[PDB]
This record gives C-alpha cells, structure tokens and sequence, in this order.
RNA sequence: GACUCGUUCAUACUACAGUGGAUACACCAGAUCCCAUCAGAACUCUGAAGUUAAGCACUGUAAGGCUUGGCUAGUACUGAGGUGGGAGACCGCUCGGGAACACCAGGUGAUGAGUCAG
RNA sequence: GCAGAUGUCCAAAGACAAGCUCAAAGAGAACAGAAAUCUCUUGUAGACUAAAAGGGGAAAAGCUUGUUUGAUUUCUAUUU
RNA sequence: UAGAGGACAGGGCCUUGACCUAUUCUCAAACUCCCAAUAGGUAAAAAGGGCGAAAUAACUCAAUUUGU
C-alpha cells in the first residue's frame, strides 16, 4: 500500500557497525574522469544528493559532472528489455570501482612484457590460463606418514 | 551500577585519531580541501598558520590522497637571523612569519621579480586559502595578522574588514603590525611601576630594546626580510607473572 | 465476485520469448543540457579548429585550381 | 613541587522560588555583596547566584569561616546561614580539561579528594 | 630527540602504576591596548620568574576490550536429483557449497610530507 | 493480513556563522523534602531533533547567541 | 528462571526487601556484535587503446601555456 522513496531501507541504508558519524575526510579527494567505471554506494551521513533505492551496489560510468553532482548511466531491467537510465548522485555516495582494474593491469602487463616478446620475436599464449587439467608426475612419500582412516562409531 | 561495564567498551567507537588529539577539526578540513569536480588538478593550496604558547608556524599544504605534501615552511623562531632576538607570539612576529612564508614560496617557485607585494603599511597572483586553525577567529588576531603580512608579500586571500583591529581602524592595524601597542605598554607600565615594567620585559630589557626602538626595529627587519629571503615478549610476561604469584605467595 | 488481485507468474518466460532487449549503444550521447559554460567553450574551439582546417582547404584548391 | 591546591572558584547560591521584588531584593544584597552582576535560573526566574576568584574569593571565604561531615568526595563543600555558599577547589593544570585546542580529563593522581580536602580546610 | 600538517580511523581505546624535561610542546605571570564574559575560569593580547606535579611521549597489568590465526565443524545450514525412507512431523543418499557464538594461542601499531635541535 | 499514521504545524521549528554539549547516576551544600537552585565526578546518546514509525546526527543535524529571508525570477538534465 | 556473594527504606545484633558484582534455565515476523547456498551486478582491446608532437578555445589554473 506504501511504495515511498526510503521503503524497505531499515538495514540496507543503515550505517554498519562502529562505522557512524562522517564520511572519510578523504573520500571527496579521488580523481574522475570521463570514461571511467564507477560504483554506487548509498550512504546515509549525508542526506541531499541521495541515490534511490535500487540503485544501491550497482555500477556504470561517468558521462556528468558539475561542481558537485555526477550522472552515471546505469542498466536496468523492466521485464522485457534493458534500458538506460542517468542518475546524478553526490561525491559523498559515489565511489570509484575496481570492475576494470583487473583489465587494466592486464594490460599493462601486455603492454611491457609482449614488447619483449615481439623484440625476441616469440609467440605466447597471451590469452588468460583458466587452469584446467594438471599434468601428471612423480612425487614421494615415505611410509612412516601414511595414516589410515576408517568409519566412526556411534554415541 | 557501572557505566564502565565490559559491553560498553565493546560497543564504544573510537574517533579519528586527529579528532581525538583535539588537532583538526574534519568539517572545515573537508570543505577547504574539497574543490569543484568539474575543474581538474586544482590543488587548492592552503595556507596554514598555527599559534602555540611560545611561537607560531606557517606552512604551504597542497592535498593528495596518500596525504598532504608541505611546500613552504617558516617558524617564528626564524626572526633571530632577521633581528629580533624576543617576543616570537607577538602579533608583528605574526606578520613577519607570514611576509617570510610568502617571500620563500615565491622564491623557490621563481616568481620573485613578477610579484614584488606591497611597500611599508597603507596576470593575477597566486593563490591560497587560510586555516582557522580552531582558534576563534575574534577581531585581531596573530592568524590574521600573519594573513595579512602574506597578502602584503603578495599572496591573494579573500578577506574582509571584519576581524582587523576596528569595526575599520587602519592606524590600530598599522600600529598593532608595526609593534605600535607594545611600546605603548611599555610606556604605561614604566610611568606607573618599574618594578612590574622589569620583571615583565626583563629579556626585553636585558637586550636592551627601547620603546620607541620596537616599531623601527620590526620596519627594518620586514624591509631586511623582503629584499632578502622497554618492550617485554610473552615468555618474559609470563616468567615475570608467576615470580610476581610465586612473591605473592609469602608477600601478603 | 472475488477477482485474483496480482500475479506475477510466467512473467519472466514471456520476457525471455523475445529475449532480454540490449539498448542500441550508439557512440555519441547528446550534451542538449549537461553542464554549459564547457560545451559552450567547447562550440567555440570546434568552429576555431573548423575554420582553419576549412581556410587552408580553400587556399590549397585554389593555388591547386588556378 | 606545586601540588598546591589554590582556591579555583568560590559561588554565592540565592534561591526564593517567587517572582521579583523579593528576587530585585536578592539581587540587590549580591551586588552590595560583590559589585559583579549576578546571573539567573531558569523559568520553566527562580533563582541566582555567582561566582567569583582571587582575593575575594579569600576575603569572602575567611569571613564564611566564622562540622566536617559535609565534604564532597573531590575536596569540595559549603553551607548555608537568606544566603547561600559554596567552594570548589583543585590543583594546578586544572586548564587542560577546559581549553579547546588538546582536551583531555586529568588522573586521578592530581586530584585533591576529601582525606586531603579535611586537611586544607583545617589548615586554613 | 622534538614538533607541524596528514593517511591508516581502535593492535591506534580505556582504567590503574612506573619512567622522561636544554629548544619541544605545556603548566605558569598579568589584564593597558585588540578581544569576552557573571566570572582574564574559558577566549583574545603581552610575557618567560618557577616548573615533569599534570597533559604529552615510553613502558608495565596471568588489565577489559580490540585484532589476527587454530578450534568450534564438515556441526548447524543449503542449490540440483530421487516411483528414497517415514501415517505424518521429519530423516537418509549422489553431485555440490559452507557458518556463527563460546574456547585457546599471538600482538597492542604502521606510516607520508616538512622543519628545528645536537 | 498485521503494528500504526496523514489531508496539519512553524519568521522560526527557515539560511548561515560562532560558542557550548545532552539524559542519567552518585557526592556535596539555609529554608528545601522522592522530587526545586548551584557545583563536582562519570558519561558513544541511554535525551533532543513539530507530528506516527523507521533511519541519520557530537567542536552537531542538538542547546544558546549573532546577522538575516535563497520560503526569490526563468530555464534544463533527469529518479521514483 | 533460580540461586552465590555485597555497602537505602521497615520493625524486634536479627529479619523484610530494594539495590550492586560475577554466574544460570529459555526466547523474539515488527532484536542484531556475526554470517552462508541460492539468486544479483560489472569488465575480459580496433567506430577501441597505449605511447609523443602540431594546432584550437571565449573553459579552467597563478600560468595563450598550467591543464582539460
């Protein structure tokens, strides 16, 4: 019967334990740029510039900024399809995101090692592992560190 | 009943350490140090003034994430090497600190021939912003003294006329920067009891440092000053715990 | 008579008939009415670079046409 | 050494629980007492009081002069006579809980206590 | 050794004792002027006669707390399968993932930039 | 279905700045008491924040004071 | 829900309690210091990026050369 804006946020918007009083007085200090991957995190401390209920934890990009305001563009569902949606939240609830940090240190890593490669003129298997299958060796072990197992009994 | 119970403890937050310490203040650190996201690379450098019992500290403060970075530093102990030997809290050791502070900064980032400030008492320049420092910002006071000596070195700070001396008294800032008051102190206090007056200004009057030397002696040096710039492990706990049972078992 | 008041069932297979839909993802987004006093530097930079390149463009079709 | 404990605050207590006249009269016997303006309660105007340092407080304490019971825990007392009277004392650096720039409580070492509160006051 | 501006925002806290005072902070002398009050207690201004007593720094407590690791325990719990069992409530099995509280052991910080002093 | 609430109120209960820190408990002091005023010690909210409830809030978002009316004109990007 | 221990009121050293310290039995759709599996989200390089010059601006920065 009641859909208001806070519905439902008893624990989500809730500050966690021992975590009260003000945002970090470092938080406002990151570095934006156009482009960049970003995630959003509703905290409560501050109160204007708020996101939405639904909109807690998810990610997107930054294409805004003004003097304090950032609109990010998010993806999300309505039943049959995908639709974007610009938000503007505040420095004090945005936070920046690692979903490209592993990307951007596989690229740096190709970027100084496949130089190399190319200088030696060596091809390698630069696409990522995904480990699967071992291979088969030889190891030791000496009798005196075999310990048995058998069932337990009952109490 | 105790408030000191095990679950208090357990449920107290500790604050920041800063906080704690009484140093800073976090809303007007915050709102100094937090500059419009739309510009970039705005450093926004602080000025920072900071009074103790005995002497004052200027500094240059650029923010980063890691922490801040001090560019330019004076203490009022500085003032010996410019010739003032006592009275590093006074208000034109305030401003002395500032105009040094100022002249260091422009020094070393080679703009000294573009800004030559101002002369004695009445592109756009660089740019910094003052620290409350926590102290309550009356009406004349050393941070804006020093404020003031910054700008006459040829900073640029926005301030107003609220807080100099007067609400706008030109001859009692001049007077209060050039040292003008003490000397007047001097005067009362010798005309009324020398004995006060000595035990007072002993250092002032074992240098020697007449009343009507203070404010020229202060001019000359701002001039001087502007044409130039242990641990115990745990085994030894516990083999010092049970020596200290094994005493208490024959001590009381 | 007494009518079923919601149902949220068989909802999701018949989104998923068609497909969940992708937004389009075109390259450029529109700056109709995001933060003026940049673009608005900005118009003025795009005519500058456009005016030279579209000068010197003239000048060497006409000192390559006569 | 100065673990003296100097006199820190000595406090007049007037209460009627009227309105003025008799209140413009209690207020008039403070100021005839100290020439300090005194300061009210709260008016939920019920009562007054001051407070007051230095020699004064020395002058008004010897005169209150003319029971050992009544002692606080943290060597402090009073006593009444339509006056009231009250003392609070301590040791020097008292300074450190109040001023703004590193506060911080003092331990219980520096503190006065009442065993040492007794032997000031006989001793004054 | 000491301070200033920071980050990390309790291993950094708190209670109780011991240690440390040349500049250091700090207590401290005063109220003519800037300045404030009921009160020079606080705030502001001018000083440096006396000072580790206190704060501050360090250490100690079978200190509380905090924080890691072990153990609690493959226990409680749960995704998929089942013409599995049980009158039911519930409880097995295959492929799977995986707790917490209490308990025990260890520890009580690290750190950037800048300066003074020798 | 459950536990409730709304069709108002406020020049301050709005804006900003500055100062201070609340409840409670104990200790003490003419009348004076379980409660009446003051002071001390402890004190991470146990009070306060127009209303119901749920969040947030400590050199404050609370208490006191100061100056004030941005409770203004017009227009965008957007969320529920 | 019960005891163990301990310094404001009631009466005849004694009792009644309240109160305080550490224990004990059992709980909470509208309690939480903690925390699963399930379900949820994003990135995994070419209309793109990395690495330097040359221009442009009425934007920003102390900077027509700081940067964007």
């Amino acid at each position: 019967k009641s859909r208001g804006k806070r519905s439902g946020t008893r624990y989500k918007f809730s500050k966690k334990f021992r975590k009260h009083g003000e945002c970090t007085a470092n938080k406002y200090l990151e570095k934006l740029n156009y482009g960049d991957y970003v995630d959003i995190v509703c905290d409560s401390t501050q109160q204007k510039g708020m996101p939405f209920n639904y909109y807690h934890g998810k990610t997107g990009k930054i294409f805004h900024i003004t003097k304090r305001g950032v609109g990010v563009l998010v993806n999300k569902r309505v039943k049959h399809r995908i639709e974007q949606k610009k938000v503007c939240v505040r420095i004090e609830h945005v936070r920046k995101s690692r979903c490209n940090e592993d990307f951007l240190l596989r690229k740096i890593k190709n970027a100084e090692l496949i130089k190399e490669a190319k200088l030696k003129n060596e091809h390698i298997n630069i696409k990522r592992k995904t480990e699967g299958p071992k291979p088969a060796a030889m190891i030791k072990v000496p009798p005196s560190k075999i310990i048995t197992i058998e069932p337990l009994p009952f109490y | 009943k105790v408030v000191k119970n095990k679950a208090y403890f357990k449920r107290y937050q500790v604050k920041y350490r800063r906080r704690r310490e009484g140093k800073t203040d976090y809303r007007a650190r915050k709102a100094l140090i937090l500059q419009d996201k739309n510009k970039y690379n705005a450093q926004k450098l602080r000025f920072v003034v900071r009074k103790t019992n005995s002497q004052v500290i200027c500094q240059i403060a650029c923010a980063h994430i890691e922490g801040d970075k001090i560019l330019a530093e004076a203490k009022s102990k500085e003032l010996i090497r410019y010739g003032i030997p006592v009275g590093l809290k006074n208000y034109a050791a305030a401003y002395a600190t500032g105009l040094l502070c100022a002249r260091r900064f422009l020094k070393s980032l080679n703009l000294d021939t573009q800004f030559l400030g101002v002369e004695k008492v009445t592109r756009k320049p660089i740019k910094a912003f003052l620290d409350v420092g926590i102290t309550r910002t009356t009406t004349g006071n050393r941070v804006f003294a020093a404020l003031k000596g910054a700008c006459d070195g040829g900073l640029n700070i926005p301030h107003g006329n609220n807080r100099f001396p007067g609400s706008f008294n030109p001859e009692q800032l001049r007077k209060n920067i050039l040292g003008i008051h003490v000397a007047e102190y001097m005067k009362t206090l010798q005309e009324e009891d020398n004995d006060k007056y000595k035990t007072h200004f002993n250092d002032y009057l074992k240098n020697n440092i007449g009343a009507d030397d203070i404010e020229q002696m202060y001019l000359n040096a701002h001039e001087k000053i502007r044409q130039n710039p242990k641990k115990l492990n745990a085994k030894l706990r516990k083999k010092r715990v049970k020596e200290k049972l094994a005493l208490y078992v024959e001590k009381l | 008579a007494k009518s079923k008041n919601h149902t949220n069932h068989n909802q999701n297979r018949k989104a998923h008939k068609n497909g969940i839909k992708k937004p389009k993802k075109h390259k450029f987004m529109s700056r109709k009415g995001l933060d003026p006093n940049f673009f608005r530097n900005q118009k003025y930079c795009l005519k500058g670079i456009q005016k030279k390149k579209k000068e010197l463009k003239l000048k060497a079709k006409q000192e390559k046409n006569n | 050494v100065m673990r003296e404990i100097k006199v820190n605050k000595l406090v007049l207590n007037i209460c009627v629980g009227e309105s003025g006249d008799r209140l413009t009269r209690a207020a008039r016997v403070l100021e005839q007492l100290t020439e300090q303006k005194p300061i009210f309660g709260k008016c939920r105007k019920i009562s007054c009081f001051v407070t007051v340092r230095g020699k004064k407080a020395l002058e008004i304490l010897e005169k209150g002069l003319k029971r050992r019971k009544n002692f606080s825990d943290t060597g402090n007392f009073g006593f009444g006579i339509g006056m009231d009277f009250y003392v609070h004392l301590s040791r020097s650096g008292y300074r450190v809980t109040r001023r703004t720039r590193r506060r911080s409580k003092i331990s219980k070492t520096h503190k006065v206590t009442k065993e040492d509160a007794m032997k000031w006051f006989q001793t004054k």
